[PDB]
């Protein structure tokens, strides 16, 4: 199957900006491309088509260009409606579409490292035979953060989940909470608990941890 | 709009539906595109105007796209379904005449479709206390997690409603165990700790759940 990579992740814009996004395919396409707009909760709209060709009643400040492997979506001046997620989407093939994953036009504004704490599990829930432990990164830009879980040392690979807010309306960041869930039984086996943060406003990844016994 | 979609055991089946009002279905290519929530879209099979059918390899085997032209509906049977189907599902085609095959102008609502062995559950309100591992410059961080649920939603409030800024509640994560989990969190200034109480107020009307649950503030 062909893979579509976009990038960025993220572009961070204002109104008025010249806006580029990219969109590389693992294969040759020609101009069997299109783009799409969408918006949170509601269903994608195209824009472009054949790389290059405008969907009717689309805004002329949207264009594309690129045949083969690399295309581009150019918004030329953004306007407010404009902050979305955007899709590239191939039809080189009669029997296999895919789109790449989305680049998030999201509000610019200054880098802002999050601020990281964690929760160890409560003894309330240590009753019920499960311990959960919550990292939170506070109020971070770009959206662009990686949180990795350790118990003594190990890798957490399976038990955590990551959920993260819409940019704040008011200081243009976001928030994210990750949650590391083990039994009772193993929690109380190990003692180091280990919530290790990389974002573009560190300088280094930071860890925050506990010591199980502790607090 | 879609349906046939909504909750569904794993192993279960699923027939969706995609009623279309604005031209006909079999004059068309005709697909369905899905989203798992958090995520992007991922195509899953077209019917091609001359009734050709294709499938993206993951669905192969168990998914089956279809057309009634006399209803102008068209279907896609999903049966052997896991969790990883989890997604909202759109019916999409295009409605300009064009020599192109692949671009997509027309898109339905799309319908969410769940797959989880749970059966409902209120959900476990667990504080997150505030603590030196959670204040920094004189704000401390707190709140509540919301554990093990089914079906979604719950609502999350703060002193019941008296306290909103600051204030963030997460969306919810599907659980590999098929039951929901969220956390509410709100910074506050850490001298409030020892003067002022903060409860979340959890409610989930599937189970009749209403929780209050002071967060009371940790000594180290």
């Amino acid at each position: 199957d062909i893979q579509m990579t976009q990038s960025p992740s993220t572009l961070s814009a204002s109104v008025g900006d010249r806006v580029t996004i990219t969109c590389r395919a693992s294969q040759s396409i020609s101009s069997w491309l299109a783009w799409y707009q969408q918006k949170p909760g509601k269903a994608p709209k195209l824009l472009i088509y054949d790389a290059s060709s405008l969907e009717s009643g689309v805004p002329s400040r949207f264009s594309g260009s690129g045949s083969g492997t690399e295309f581009t979506l150019t918004i030329s001046s953004l306007q407010p409606d404009d902050f979305a997620t955007y899709y590239c989407q191939q039809y080189n093939t009669y029997s296999w579409w895919t789109f790449g994953q989305g680049t998030k036009v999201d509000i610019k504004r200054t880098v802002a490292a999050p601020s990281v704490f964690i929760f160890p599990p409560s003894d309330e829930q240590l009753k019920s035979g499960t311990a959960s432990v919550v990292c939170l990164l506070n109020n971070f830009y770009p959206r662009e953060a990686k949180v990795q879980w350790k118990v003594d040392n190990a890798l957490q690979s399976g038990n955590s989940q990551e959920s993260v807010t819409e940019q704040d309306s008011k200081d243009s960041t976001y928030s994210l909470s990750s949650t590391l869930t083990l039994s009772k039984a193993d929690y109380e086996k190990h003692k180091v608990y280990a919530c290790e943060v990389t974002h573009q406003g560190l300088s280094s990844p930071v860890t925050k941890s506990f010591n199980r016994g502790e607090c | 709009v879609e349906s046939g979609g909504g909750l569904i055991q794993p192993g279960g089946s699923l027939r969706l539906s995609c009623a279309v009002s604005g031209f006909t279905v079999s004059s068309k290519y005709m697909t369905w595109v899905r989203q798992a929530p958090g995520k992007g879209l991922e195509w899953v099979s077209v019917i091609y105007g001359g009734g050709s059918t294709y499938y993206a390899d993951s669905v192969v085997g168990r998914f089956t796209i279809s057309r009634d032209n006399s209803k102008n509906t068209l279907y896609l049977q999903m049966n052997s379904l896991r969790a990883e189907d989890t997604a909202v599902y759109y019916c999409a085609s295009r409605l300009g005449v064009r020599a192109t095959t692949g671009d997509l102008d027309y898109w339905g609502q799309g319908t969410l479709v769940t797959v989880s062995s749970a059966s409902t559950k209120g959900p476990s309100v667990f504080p997150l206390a505030p603590s030196s591992k959670s204040t920094s410059g004189g704000t401390a961080a707190l709140g509540c997690l919301v554990k093990d649920y089914f079906p979604e939603p719950v609502t999350v409030s703060w002193n019941s409603g008296a306290l909103t800024s600051g204030v963030h509640t997460f969306p919810a994560v599907l659980q590999s165990s098929g039951l929901y989990s969220l956390s509410s969190v709100v910074t506050v200034p850490s001298s409030s700790l020892g003067t002022q109480t903060y409860i979340c107020n959890v409610n989930h009307k599937p189970s009749n759940t209403k929780v209050d649950k002071r967060v009371e503030p940790k000594s180290c």
